[PDB]
């Protein structure tokens, strides 16, 4: 009965929550390197208001 | 007045050059097609619109005419058992103009020009007006609709017309200077209506329906918020809601859903009795669809019309409930307009004000004396769509601040076709204490005391629910078998509603009360009869625990006889037993 | 009319180009792009103004210099020509043919992004459609003018299931009476990023049962530009809908697999800098996939209809998936298969609990069909959970924990599958499954028929399983 | 000055800002007014300025804005505050403008809102003991006279009656501190940023029958008041609490409804300005915001005066590493942290022992203040509900049946100490009160358990039973 909980229970819940997780830090990052782009273009454009 | 052309065309967004003097949140009309759009920005000479309707086809160099007056919506006589757009035009007047399809340009006044109505007066010449006084009434469907002076409006009256038919646009009321009063007013729909002072909520707003009303009540000022993943069940229970409750007029804002839904209310309502006034159900209500193939920019107008023709009524002192049926969709047309406007984003795409406009869309709702010294009330139901069922999302946590009731939906109990699938573990609602003193005189004195005696009740069994998980229900003895058996008659004939169901759709507040007593009787008595030795196979058997299980498809003239045939039978067959 | 040119090109990077003194531009016209070889590639306008145009080419933009190409107009409004005489006819996806025959002849010129449907001019969806499968028939069943999509897997047979219903597809009209006539009926077919085995498989079916005299294909393969993908279920729906509302056709459209147009939109909308959504995808792919689905429906006043079955699959099984999502929050229930039913060799492997139909209760009822039908569909619903429920207590506590009552439930739960989800190639009917039905709530007893009123359990209780 | 200079010129409108160019005359952080095409009259405030344009935050909505007849004119150099003590009794707006009905009131001094920073020279320790009526505040989070102390709650959790409770309860001890004169009471500046309007009703039906409304003033920005006032309530609330205590030797308790709110209006701005954000979108310089805000509390040697701080803060998610929650505990000075699990048993009120603090305890209990089993009775209060909690935990794997005779005392305690330590609903409880009662419940225990006791206490303590109290 042990053996059975464990393999049925208690693994699929920590695979869902690592799966979870790793989602939400991708979501981040990948917002982090939309800000980084955004900024870099206005540092380009700045330098372009006079030649 | 101000005058330009257009500039740079890009999806909803449309940039205007020559625009000075032009001001912000005006309304503009661009192009030749005359398409409605709103100011958001300006810049130098140059201004930039977004456009509430289909924007392909359209060239640069394009007229562009500034109105110089903000969004603003009709308020009179011939709203009510009405189907509007999300910028308040008529959807009936538009098919028989442009028939099965939606083109853009179609101009429709909201309200009819040519009907004519009954007039009666009740101000004389020599009386001084406010804002907000009445200063006649005109039948509608069963109501008393008044016509109230607007609430920027201060004077004398100099002339009143007598009693007779009139349109809508024919001056009734002529002031001293010159400013004359018609049967209906403009107001802007970002500025809320002004009162004199707000109450403490203290009567219940009566759902209909057992869960909502018994466990988790909401009163007639409070605000509720019901988030679900899909086919959870948010747009059965505000139908339900629509059909059922006690409110006198319901408005509802179909925000960025499915048009089905719509049809389904237009076509079903008018063959449907009001539990009021015993008229067709469809003279109460109000209509805002804008469905999801719609143009995107119409779903933030579309909230904003809803809660100010809901806040109209509200000063004609009847109660009016409103009923939101998206409000992430709101939130994804902000996402896109601020995307258009290349501003940085706060969190999933969100601009950072977001929570801003979600609590003064949900600060509107509330009990109020109006200005005519009338005693009016307004509540909000809003239904959030998480994605996924992630309760963590910036919208869900944005609207759980301001909501003093939380109703949870399941899809646990949604997928065992467990309706109306609320999860009564994670709900809760701040209104409880306060509607205390209306139960103790309205339906008994000891109503609260049943309804957290069959709280705990439910307390206990999701307590054992994590032992009989893991030993089996065998291996409990018999005390905890009963308290599972009590809790599962609890869970499968008391919480459980059908909606479509003839009888059981709506319930009364003593047709459950006399339910709750039934249960705890038996349970009682069960609770008694165990110490004799008696087996839990016997109870169990038992042909009473079918008399709870079918007494909620009795109707209501027949039910008290039914209650005292079933509390005889329970007191006997347990005395029958040994 | 004579046409206009322009050689301003300024500007090449990626997919965009920009067209220098381009006042007379539409915004979204539709151009044609040549460059000194004479290849013509197409285009769209994206973003109009009046330094510049910006145009987004529809496939590779190798060969392109700021020499010698130059932009001309074809229309301001993207059109596709329809007639009559497609059925029968396949096309590539963009509107023209691959089977060797001439083109058509257009009676019309429509637009092919539509127009939303004024919700007055609407009607409820309330004509029942045998599929010919069970388990979709009697507990989920399908109304004419819905958009019941198709929960697939990595490795579960949709595509079976799809054509097998396209064969299958009849509107039978004798039991809530209606015209009782012989009604047209039409199967439109769209595909997209399908690969070479399966666009031969799906041929050879519907030339082997000789539905492709009724039907027209849009079929998509893999190796094509992306764009042609985008505009392939668009054109399928404007096929559909003037066919449906000029012809009073009952038309069926079937679209293969939405994910590869999912990734498509994800593709197009990364190369124009915008913001990303949940997992990648653009943030406006809710308004995107909402302008396909609500193409179908019944209008009031018109014979014709369309319904609408689109496939898609679930990666990983994950119905929290971006995709699904918002495929459930629009559409009108969910057909999902399951893949533990499909390794016992259950064929179709359909599974009832997270399956809906939100249509059926108009669909079904006193007159329209067997009065017992909701009531049946419930009970069996609620004592499936129930067996499902404790055959999973079983699994971790044991036999041991199991009193007679909860035998039985066991034994229903595990006597349903083989005998009404299994069917393999058949062509059932409804009243013959409303009586397996009833058989299979005869070995509950009578008090478990709570919802069941007295009435329909005295007139029909008691039959053993009639599977020979 | 006696003059007024009108900048026209406006290039830019969009969102809170505003940009008008030839008005390098501007000091950075004035105060200006837009005068609307209509008359109406707006506030705004100079966040940066040059000789090419300045920048301007607008406190109101932007509606009706023009950018030909709209106006910009300066008001003063230092955004400033005119304070009195006859300010006590009244109502103001999120800008300190009266709300009341009653007419404006006559300065006696015009201080600036953003304060200066004391002098650590000048500080001294707090060691005034604070008895809120509260055991498991009294005894286990002892809270003193100068202290920051917020309060971590959630969504549907009471936060807003244990605040009203503290403030109704509070109360010093003299005579156990041996000096013996008649305390006055405090009063209470109450600063509300986008507050709903039942939790306004509840709080002014609350001071009303306390009769608390003589000595109080009352900062209001509501829910559908403009977002941008936010950023000056705090500092105007703290700035006439600093006054009051600082020059008229008053004890101030000065209660912030919600501290979410003001850092969503710092986002707005922020993001507005696109600086370098933080996590989850918040601006980098949130943690010194913040800390101009918290730290404006305390006592001063030389004077009788003090200031005491109870931010109010709901976590978002029950998330206790959300960036506000994070930047308020490594600012503060402790907190009282409530939980849900708790609520829903219905124990009122909800305060979870284990993840609250206060770091001033050891400063105001022991020998002279209190008694002096005091810390000692806590910590081994603190190690054995601990242990009650991990027994619980384990429970849940190898069932109760299954353990030894000593864990069942452990269980025991952890359930009798939640339904009778901590639920003790609105009745108002002494500091003997609640050690008594915490001595009543470490007696269930064997007495060679208490490690943390030195035995003398236990000789002089240990014995008593519960059901001479509760029984
Ligand atoms: N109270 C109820 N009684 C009976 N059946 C119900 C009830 N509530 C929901 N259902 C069933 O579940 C379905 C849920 O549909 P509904 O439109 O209410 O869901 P939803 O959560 O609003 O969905 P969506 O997010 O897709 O808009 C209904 O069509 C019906 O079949
Ligand atoms: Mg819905």
């Amino acid at each position: 009965r042990r053996v059975n909980a464990l393999e049925q229970v208690v693994i699929p819940g920590i695979r869902a929550q690592i799966r979870f997780i790793q989602q939400v830090l991708e979501q981040r990052e990948r917002e982090d390197t939309f800000r980084l782009k955004r900024i870099k273009g206005k540092i380009e454009a700045r330098e372009a208001e006079e030649e | 007045m101000i005058q330009g052309v257009i500039q740079k065309i890009a999806g909803p967004a449309v940039i205007a050059k020559g625009m000075l003097g032009a001001r912000m949140y005006d309304i503009c009309k661009v192009g030749e097609e005359g398409l409605v759009g709103e100011i958001i920005r300006l810049d130098g000479d140059t201004a930039f619109v977004q456009v509430y309707e289909d924007t392909s086809g359209l060239k640069v160099g394009e007229p562009v005419v500034s109105t110089g007056l903000p969004l603003a919506v009709e308020l009179g006589p011939g709203m009510l058992n009405g189907i509007y757009d999300g910028i308040q035009r008529p959807l009936e007047r538009i098919r028989e103009k442009t028939g099965i399809y939606i083109t853009r340009g179609v101009v429709v006044h909201a309200l009819d020009r040519e009907k004519k109505w009954a007039w009666t007066p009740m101000v004389k010449p020599g009386d001084e007006v406010r804002g907000g006084m009445v200063l006649g009434t005109v039948p509608e469907f069963g109501f008393t609709h008044k016509i109230l002076v607007p609430p920027d409006v201060r004077g004398r009256v100099k002339e009143v017309k007598p009693a007779g038919e009139y349109t809508v646009e024919e001056p009734v009321v002529v002031l001293e200077d010159g400013t004359e009063l018609k049967m209906y007013h403009t107001w802007p729909v970002r500025r809320a209506r002004p009162v004199q002072r707000k109450l403490d909520p203290n009567t219940p707003f009566l759902t209909g329906m057992r869960i909502l009303d018994v466990l988790f009540p909401v009163a007639m000022g409070g605000t509720a918020a019901i988030p679900g993943p899909f086919g959870s069940g948010k747009t059965v229970t505000q139908q339900s809601l629509a059909k059922w409750s006690n409110a006198d007029v319901v408005v509802y804002v179909g925000c960025g859903e499915r048009g089905n839904e719509m049809t389904d209310v237009l076509v079903e309502f008018p063959e449907l009795t009001d539990p009021k006034t015993g008229g067709p159900l469809m003279h109460r209500t109000v209509l805002i669809a804008n469905t999801s193939n719609m143009p995107v920019a119409a779903r933030e107008a579309s909230i904003y019309v809803g809660v100010t023709i809901a806040e109209y009524f509200r000063d004609q002192g009847f109660s009016v409930a409103l009923m939101a049926d998206s409000t992430s969709r709101w939130a994804e047309a902000l996402r896109e307009i601020s995307s258009r406007l290349e501003e940085m984003p706060a969190e999933e795409g969100y601009p950072p004000y977001l929570a801003a406009r979600l609590a003064a869309f949900y600060e509107r709702a509330g009990k109020v004396i109006t200005l005519g010294g009338e005693e009016g009330a307004v509540t909000i139901v809003g239904a959030v769509s998480p994605p996924g069922g992630d309760m963590s999302e910036p919208v869900t946590q944005s609207t759980l601040r301001i909501v003093g009731a939380f109703w949870r939906l399941d899809a646990s109990l949604a997928f065992r076709r467990h309706f109306p699938a609320i999860n009564w573990n994670g709900s809760y609602s701040l209104f409880t204490s306060a509607l205390d003193p209306w139960y103790r005189e309205n339906v008994a004195e000891d109503y609260p005391e049943l309804r957290d005696a069959i709280s705990e009740l439910l307390q206990r069994e999701a307590g054992l629910q994590e032992i009989v998980q893991l030993v089996g229900p065998d291996a409990l003895q018999d005390a905890e078998r009963l308290v599972i058996e009590v809790g599962r008659i609890i869970r499968e004939d008391f919480l459980q509603q059908n909606a479509y169901h003839e009888v059981d759709a709506y319930c009364s507040m003593k047709k459950a009360y006399g339910i709750m007593k039934m249960i705890l009787a038996f349970y009682k008595e069960a609770e008694a009869a165990i110490k004799r030795g008696v087996s839990i196979d016997e109870i169990l058997q038992l042909p009473v625990l079918e008399r709870i299980g079918r007494a909620r498809y009795v109707s209501e003239e027949e039910f008290p006889a039914y209650f005292e045939e079933a509390m005889k039978e329970i007191q006997g067959a347990f005395k029958a037993l040994a | 009319l004579l046409k206009k040119e322009y050689t301003g090109i300024t500007y090449i990077s990626g997919p965009l180009l920009f067209v220098e003194n381009a006042k007379d531009l539409a915004y979204g016209a539709i151009v044609d792009i040549k460059d000194g070889t004479g290849r013509v590639r197409g285009g769209q306008v994206i973003e109009v103004s009046e330094e510049y145009a910006v145009i987004q080419v529809f496939e590779e933009t190798t060969g392109l210099d700021l020499a010698t190409t130059s932009v001309s107009l074809v229309e301001d409004v993207a059109r596709l020509g329809v007639s009559k005489e497609m059925l029968g006819r396949r096309f590539n996806g963009i509107g023209k043919p691959i089977d060797g025959l001439p083109p058509i002849t257009p009676e019309k010129r429509l637009p092919i992004t539509g127009l939303p449907l004024n919700p007055v001019a609407r009607r409820k969806p309330e004509q029942f459609i045998q599929t010919g499968i069970s388990t979709i028939d009697v507990m989920n069943t399908l109304v004419r003018g819905q958009k019941l999509p198709i929960f697939s897997g990595s490795g579960l047979p949709a595509n079976e299931i799809a054509a097998q219903i396209a064969r299958q597809a009849t509107v039978r009209p004798d039991l809530s009476g209606e015209g009782e006539k012989e009604e047209p009926f039409a199967v439109v077919f769209a595909a997209m990023g399908i690969t070479q085995r399966e666009l031969s498989y799906f041929i050879q079916e519907f030339e082997r049962t000789g539905a492709l005299s009724r039907s027209v294909l849009f079929l998509n393969k893999a190796d094509d530009p992306t764009i042609e993908r985008i505009l392939t279920p668009r054109m399928a729906l404007t096929v559909a809908e003037y066919l449906a509302f000029e012809h009073d056709y009952h038309v069926l459209v079937i679209l293969t697999d939405m994910t590869n147009y999912c990734e498509a939109l994800r593709e197009i909308g990364a190369a124009r800098e915008e913001i990303p959504g949940r997992r990648g995808y653009p943030g406006y792919m809710y308004t995107d996939l909402a302008t396909i689905y609500e193409r179908a429906g019944v209008v009031e006043g018109k014979k014709g209809s369309v319904t609408q079955i689109p496939i898609l699959s679930m990666p990983d099984d994950d119905r929290t998936h971006p995709i699904p999502d918002l495929t459930g929050y629009i559409t009108e229930g969910q057909i999902q298969l399951s893949r533990e039913l499909h390794r016992k060799g259950i064929y179709p492997p359909i599974d009832p609990l997270p399956s809906l139909s939100r249509l059926m209760n108009n669909g079904v009822g006193k007159g329209k069909t067997r009065e017992d039908h909701k009531q049946v569909s419930d009970q069996l619903y609620s004592a499936y959970a129930n067996g499902v429920d404790i055959r999973k207590l079983v699994a971790i506590i044991g036999e041991d924990a199991l009193t007679e009552n909860d035998r039985r439930y066991l034994q229903f739960a595990d006597a349903f599958e083989r005998f009404f989800i299994n069917q393999g190639q058949q062509n059932r009917s409804i009243e013959e499954s409303l009586q397996i039905a009833w058989a299979l709530l005869s070995m509950l007893p009578q008090g478990e028929l709570k919802r069941i009123s007295k009435d329909h359990i005295g007139k029909y209780y008691g039959q053993k399983l009639e599977e020979i």
